[PDB]
């Protein structure tokens, strides 16, 4: 239901239903494609809602739950490039490309971060 | 009875291209000020 | 000293035995070896029905039958015998836990994944949560620290560094005098400013469990190895040292003829690039402990710089005589083949050494350098990557990537790699200059100067600054600062006087440009003076200088 209401670009009822689902399943399903799926979907909805802070926190907790995932790294890098934290995002892009060969969108994102690093002149 | 993977969506191409275009915008305007 | 050294002996004797008892080879080896350099208390919480399993578990582990031991301790409620099973369970997974890409280089064969430890991590959390006494208060004992230490190391596996330090520091508060625990703590830093923050935590927030420890050891500054902790951190990365020299002297007075200190003490010279003193400091330790093989590869590395191949070969012959499959033994041999310009074969021996530990000292990096001479430029770059993820504190690993990407047409990826290594070792004169040279492609000429000017200051010797002086003028030429081009280009002319008139090609271009510039400024007599200064070089510079000299005279 949350995935659908995200598809219809409502971005509100999707979040509410997804939060209800996770609050139902706080105790159980610590792993096995259930908690990770719902949490990543909620974080992606928060990203679409431009609320990036709890987005960062939830993406971080998902990543610490499971490390080997290209999508989690790519989305966390997207979140960081939304802000100005290039130093902490290009490593994540590095890891995402390391995990999965192509990641064309991730390749473009990392390239852009490259021209940013050229552009910036931080001490 | 078995459950399959629940539907999950990642960053699309349209939104990342929107971000790349915007990010070119703020890597392009500021050096004019400089 | 007085009773302080005596109090160490008794408690250090402990740290040698129980660590060996519950199968921690690495920690017990350091502690027991410390007994020799230093100038049967028994006890454990066990029942007769349970003591038997410990004998069963321990000897199966000794026979290296790891996986059977896990089954035979399936249901154990002992506070710390459970550690032995999980330790066996963890290693059974590890040996088959080889990443596919690294494995191709690890072997060259060219041909459930990680969920076990997730269960392992959940098991340890479940056990401690349900355990009778937590870590708080004066409760807990030696075995509890092992559980947290095992919990800490597994946390590092999923790159959960932030929580990893909490577990490790927690484990060590309960029990100290475990060397192996602090070794893993080192890999948790990967940064410089956190070290002092971690140091502040130790000085103020950290506290010891005096219940287990002996007298004069709960206090941090009376502890002897917190000095060892401080020694290791300030050698892996210099940064800003605090009481480094003063504390080093005290620990030298105690522990006479301790090989490990001398190796570390001598290793400091290598970090300081004082090769002549380093060999002498290595040479004695060979005489004292010929059969000690740890950190002899460093002795090989310095000999590689000195290119004393005759000396190195006997070292290689001597080392291989007494053991042929220890990681340093293969490492030194692969270094030897490099001296013989046989770069194609040094890979093979480095490959053999790598499979022994797969987390060694900077042996991954040396493997990459040999590929560079083979012009592979693609094995080496991904090779240099493997050093990064294992040890992100390695200067050479980061440098190799930037250096290799410099040969690649794109230079953009190289800037970031050099930036990280710049933070790691800002003291190096080469890195700042190389970074500035690559940074010129960016077109942000302003930032390169700040890098370029720092390179010159850090370059010490002025003779080598002549080449980089010309680079300053070239970049300033891109800006409306042609006067600034002259003031630094006249500096490299001045260095020629300091360099006894080496009149190299670098100042040849410098001298001719000044004459042309002064001719454009109308100073014919001044430009005529530098016209005869170009008395050597290629023919084109000679004829141009004479043309300048001829033109200057006509205007006088």
């Amino acid at each position: 239901m949350g995935v659908m209401y995200f598809k219809k670009n409502e971005f509100v009822k999707a979040k509410k239903y997804l939060k209800k689902a996770l609050e139902v399943v706080k105790d159980l399903d610590p792993s096995s494609r259930t908690t990770i799926s719902i949490q990543l979907n909620l974080g992606h909805t928060y990203r679409k809602l431009n609320e990036n802070e709890i987005a960062i926190k939830c993406f971080r907790c998902v990543l610490e739950k499971n490390d080997k995932n290209s999508e989690i790294h790519c989305s966390l890098g997207y979140l960081y490039l939304k802000t100005k934290k290039l130093q902490k995002a290009i490593d994540h892009l590095h890891k995402s490309l390391y995990l999965k060969p192509n990641n064309s969108s991730a390749t473009a994102l990392l390239k852009n971060a490259l021209e940013l690093n050229v552009t910036l002149s931080l001490d | 009875m078995i459950r399959r993977a629940p539907t999950t969506l990642q960053l699309s191409h349209d939104d990342v291209t929107s971000l790349i275009d915007d990010l070119n915008e703020q890597k392009l305007k500021q050096q004019l000020n400089i | 000293q007085d009773k302080i050294i005596h109090d160490i002996r008794i408690q250090l004797r402990k740290a040698a035995t129980e660590l060996s008892r519950w199968k921690l080879y690495g920690s017990s080896k350091w502690a027991a070896e410390a007994l020799a350099g230093l100038a049967p208390q028994n006890g454990f919480g066990l029942s007769e029905t349970e003591y038997d399993l410990y004998l069963l578990g321990s000897t199966l582990f000794d026979a290296k039958e790891f996986d059977r031991c896990v089954f035979f301790l399936k249901d154990v409620t002992n506070p710390y015998l459970k550690f032995l099973k999980l330790y066996s369970k963890f290693l059974s997974w590890d040996k088959k836990s080889q990443e596919s890409m690294e494995n191709i280089l690890t072997t060259g064969k060219f041909t459930e994944s990680q969920s076990n430890i997730s269960s392992i991590l959940k098991e340890i959390n479940t056990f401690l949560e349900s355990y009778e006494i937590k870590i708080d208060d004066d409760e807990a004992d030696l075995g509890l620290a092992l559980l947290y230490y095992l919990r800490g190391v597994i946390l590092k596996q999923e790159k959960n560094i932030s929580k990893a330090m909490s577990s490790f520091l927690k484990s060590l508060s309960c029990y100290s005098f475990n060397w192996s625990c602090w070794l893993e703590l080192m890999d948790c830093l990967q940064k410089v400013d956190d070290a002092l923050l971690l140091n502040n935590y130790l000085y103020q927030n950290f506290q010891f469990k005096f219940s287990e420890n002996l007298g004069s050891q709960r206090t941090i500054e009376f502890n002897i190895m917190i000095k060892f902790f401080k020694l290791k951190v300030f050698e892996e990365l210099n940064g800003q040292l605090e009481d480094y020299f003063e504390d080093l002297e005290f620990l030298l007075q105690v522990f006479p003829n301790f090989t490990f200190l001398k190796a570390y003490n001598a290793t400091i010279s290598y970090n300081n690039l004082d090769y002549v003193t380093a060999e002498s400091r290595f040479d004695d330790i060979v005489k004292q402990d010929p059969y000690r093989l740890n950190d002899l590869e460093t002795y090989s590395n310095i000999l590689y710089v000195m290119q004393k191949n005759s000396k190195l070969a006997y070292l290689a012959q001597f080392v291989s005589q007494i053991d042929r499959f220890r990681p340093e033994t293969c490492c030194i041999i692969a270094n030897y083949y490099s001296a013989r310009q046989e770069h194609e074969k040094s890979i093979m021996y480095f490959r053999r050494a790598l499979t022994l530990d797969k987390k060694t000292t900077n042996a991954w990096t040396l493997m990459g350098h040999e590929f560079v001479e083979l012009s592979n430029s693609h094995a080496a770059i991904e090779c240099y990557r493997r050093a990064v993820d294992i040890c992100p504190r390695d200067f050479k690993a980061w440098f190799g990537l930037g250096q290799a990407y410099a040969l690649l047409d794109m230079h953009l990826y190289s800037l970031y790699y050099f930036q990280k290594a710049c933070t790691l070792k800002p003291w190096d004169r080469r890195i700042w200059q190389v970074l500035g040279e690559c940074y010129s492609k960016t077109g942000n000429k302003v930032e390169a100067i700040k890098c370029y000017k720092r390179s010159i200051k850090a370059s010490q010797t002025v003779d080598q600054n002549t080449s980089i002086y010309y680079r300053l003028a070239q970049l300033y030429e891109e800006l409306e600062d042609l006067q600034e081009c002259k003031k630094f280009m006249m500096k490299c002319v001045d260095v020629e006087e300091l360099l006894e008139g080496i009149v190299t090609d670098e100042t040849v271009k410098a001298r001719l440009w000044l004459a042309i510039f002064e001719i454009k400024a109308g100073n014919y007599q001044l430009a005529y003076d530098y016209a005869m200064g170009v008395s050597s070089g290629t023919s084109q510079e000679i004829e141009e200088a004479r043309m300048l000299a001829r033109e200057c005279r006509r205007h006088m």
